[PDB]
DNA sequence: TATATACTAAGAAC
DNA sequence: CGTTTCATTGTTGTTCTTAGTATATA
DNA sequence: CAATGAAACGGAACAGTCAG
């Protein structure tokens, strides 16, 4: 709702490329004190999970926004969004953005339906 | 050794209140001694082996910045080819007025841990 | 007084 | 299949050139 | 002293298997 911050998050895809190892080490040091072991029989309420489960989870308020560039949005039975990202990698670690500034399922659906799942629909000039 | 490789010397001084104002007598001062040593060696390295790398990084300070945002560590000038723009930065601290500047800009000297100092250098 | 002969000291070329 | 990282081949320092100024010599 | 190359990896998706 207006003025409020999101409380429930839906997993979309796994990403592990695009950052230099120095950036990865910096992010790991930043987030180390917030990671919690993930229990399949007792998952967190703020993070629902599909078929794919993480080894450790972090509460959204302590996490970091990452800018992701991926070939297209394709259907998936491993993530609750009903879809995942093809060829995903991290372009920037959005330290200028807050955790609550993450996009919504409405934005994800808009992007999926803009060009039949293809995320490239703008001409080059 | 591999010729294109280059020598690299990093400088690391105890920034605690221990030696900041030890000055048992009035003829020397360990910080005024360590900084003098750093300035001398670094100016010599300017002319000698200008291709090499030097860096100065203080530990135990109260202000903080480093690569990993740790506690009580200050990387004054990073590793890079030597230059005057850093001769001046070091010279800014040479003096009783200079030590006043150093203390009121980074700190009297807080708690520390040389483990984390070795980790960061 | 004119001429070149000497030198070093530059240069840049490779 | 795409992205990232690493390692290696081109890199040059030195010699010679000309300069410039130097002076005394005829 | 670095551009150029690799190699190393990071999932993406598939199916067969084994547990149960």
């Amino acid at each position: 709702p207006p003025g409020e911050k999101p409380s429930v998050f839906h997993t979309l895809s796994r990403v592990g490329s695009g950052c230099t190892m120095k950036e990865l080490y910096d992010l790991g040091l930043k987030l180390a004190k917030y990671w919690k072991p993930f229990h399949r029989k007792a998952p967190p309420s703020s993070i629902l999970c599909g078929t794919e489960k993480p080894e450790v989870y972090i509460e959204p308020c302590n996490s970091v926004i990452v800018q992701i560039k991926a070939a297209e949005i394709v259907p998936s039975d491993m993530y609750k969004t009903g879809c995942t990202l093809r060829f995903p990698r991290i372009e920037k670690i959005r330290d200028d953005k807050e955790w609550h500034e993450c996009m919504t399922l409405d934005d994800l659906e808009q992007l999926r339906g803009k060009a039949s799942g293809k995320l490239a629909s703008k001409h080059l000039y | 050794y591999k010729y294109s490789g280059r020598d690299s010397l990093i400088f690391l001084v105890d920034a605690s209140k221990a030696m900041f104002e030890s000055q048992s007598e009035d003829e020397l001062t360990p910080f005024d001694m360590s900084i003098q040593c750093i300035q001398s060696v670094y100016i010599s390295k300017i002319i000698s082996s200008d291709r090499d790398l030097l860096a100065v990084v203080f530990y135990g300070t109260e202000k903080d910045k480093n690569s990993v945002n740790f506690k009580n560590i200050y990387v004054l000038q990073e590793l890079d080819n030597p230059g005057a723009k850093r001769i001046l930065e070091l010279d800014q601290f040479k003096g009783q007025q200079g030590q006043k500047r150093f203390q009121d800009m980074m700190g009297h000297g807080s708690d520390y841990s040389l483990s984390e100092v070795l980790w960061v250098c």
